[PDB]
């Protein structure tokens, strides 16, 4: 005799049941990094955030409807996010013939 | 003179993903570490959620 | 026991206008001192909502009101009490132990969310004796428990811990939405101290999100479950002998509407204005401000 079990998982995905994200990763700060806090992927630089959320708040938003702060799902601390540094270049020349 | 000609940015190098722990899990030990097993005709039908 | 108790007072519904209640945080985003216009489900300002009551001032054994109600798109329930007479809810479509029903029962140790189906009586409720060993000796909520696949347990929503009979320092407001197979419940328990027992308080509040359920079943009808403290105020028999206490609760409704809300420095809601009530309100909504010049 052999002890056997048959697993039968249904479909149609209307009653989302089990799933799993797992595979948490590490954290870094003050560098240009990609972040996937809760599937709201972005890129930028992390820092602290003195402002206080409400207990049920998850991630903030500023004027013009952009992400500005996110609470980490692990440590439950509201960090602040800033977009990556960038800019424009101007070239000053005194004359090719000179 | 002056000539606006170029645009620069700083690109990342690494990625980080986070999730709210694994506090709740699916108890499956009772299936494999079952005290006694079900008969051939008829069976236990355990619904997982 | 389905009791079917006598002295059933069937009365016309008292009407009370909806005085600037029915606002809730639409989502989980955070803001800081901004103005936002949102189109969503809300209770329209100044609408006549239904008033129900169970009171023993004149009729200790005759004032009970537990009829069925329609759940079209959502309700704004409010209750003013001090001894927690209102204790449960029930939903579903047929309620004949054939369709799933939500028995949100507060309990005392732990709130229980149940999807299971039951054959409820014509007048289901709960009663608990006046004895020192207080306990719901009457589990008259139903008599049959057939089938289901999901249950949930959590810490029971807190009480004010003000168990007196004077000015009702217990006021609890709830909103129940059912969209996208998600049953979402917002609530807030405002204690206050003193208020004239005319109608719902005249002021402003907010409704923090509390719970979500992914159960996803269609809902068309519901009602409330009152657990009674059957006491010796009318001593003797139980089925006919009891007290109606003093409890009042208001039931409203939800409609799709556009609102303008403002946030404070730390992100809480202070006041809001609808976009369909008055021409001045329409002007405020369109101009996107709370002030206007000549
Ligand atoms: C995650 O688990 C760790 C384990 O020590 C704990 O310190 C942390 O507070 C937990 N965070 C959450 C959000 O559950
Ligand atoms: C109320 O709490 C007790 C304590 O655990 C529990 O045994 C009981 O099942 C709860 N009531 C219901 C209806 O589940
Ligand atoms: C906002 O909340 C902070 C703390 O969270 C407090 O210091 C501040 O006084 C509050 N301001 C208002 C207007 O509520």
């Amino acid at each position: 005799p052999y002890r056997v079990v048959v697993l039968s998982f249904e479909l149609l995905h209307a009653p989302a049941t089990v799933c799993g994200p797992k595979k948490s990763t590490n954290l870094v700060k003050n560098k240009c990094v990609n972040f996937n806090f809760n599937g709201l992927k972005g890129t930028g630089v992390l820092t602290e955030s003195n402002k206080k959320f409400l207990p049920f708040q998850q991630f903030g938003r500023d004027i013009a409807d952009t992400t500005d702060a996110v609470r980490d799902p692990q440590t439950l601390e509201i960090l602040d996010i800033t977009p990556c540094s960038f800019g424009g270049v101007s070239v000053i020349t005194p004359g090719t013939n000179t | 003179g002056i000539y606006q000609t170029s645009n620069f940015r700083v690109q990342p190098t690494e990625s980080i993903v986070r999730f709210p722990n694994i506090t709740n899990l699916c108890p499956f030990d009772e299936v494999f570490n079952a005290t006694r097993f079900a008969s051939v005709y008829a069976w236990n039908r355990k619904r997982i959620s | 026991q389905c009791v079917n108790l006598t002295t059933r007072t069937q009365l016309p519904p008292a009407y009370t206008n909806s005085f600037t209640r029915g606002v809730y945080y639409p989502d989980k985003v955070f803001r800081s001192s901004v103005l936002h216009s949102t189109q969503d489900l809300f209770l329209p300002f100044f609408s006549n909502v239904t008033w129900f009551h169970v009171i023993s001032g004149t009729n200790g054994t005759k004032r009970f009101d537990n009829p069925v109600l329609p759940f079209n798109d959502g309700v704004y329930f409010a209750s003013i009490e001090k001894s927690n007479i209102i204790r449960g809810w029930i939903f579903g479509t047929t309620l004949d132990s054939k369709t799933q029903s939500l028995l949100i029962v507060n309990n005392a140790t732990n709130v229980v969310i149940k999807v299971c189906e039951f054959q409820f009586c014509n007048d289901p409720f709960l009663d608990h004796k006046n004895n020192k060993s207080w306990m719901e000796s009457e589990f008259r909520v139903y008599s049959s428990a057939n089938n289901c696949t999901f249950e949930y347990v959590s810490q029971p929503f807190l009480m004010d811990l003000e168990g007196k009979q004077g000015n009702f320092k217990n006021l609890r407001e709830f909103v129940f939405k059912n969209i996208d197979g998600y049953f979402k419940i917002y609530s807030k328990h405002t204690p206050i101290i003193v208020r004239e027992p005319e109608d719902l308080p005249q002021g402003f509040s907010a409704l923090e999100p509390l719970v979500d359920l992914p159960i996803g079943i269609n809902i068309t009808r519901f009602q409330t479950l009152l657990a009674l403290h059957r006491s010796y105020l009318t001593p003797g028999d139980s089925s006919s002998g009891w007290t109606a206490g003093a409890a009042a609760y208001y039931v409203g409704y939800l409609q799709p509407r556009t609102f303008l809300l403002k946030y404070n420095e730390n992100g809480t809601i202070t006041d809001a204005v609808d976009c369909a009530l008055d021409p001045l309100s329409e002007t405020k909504c369109t101009l996107k401000s709370f002030t206007v010049e000549k």
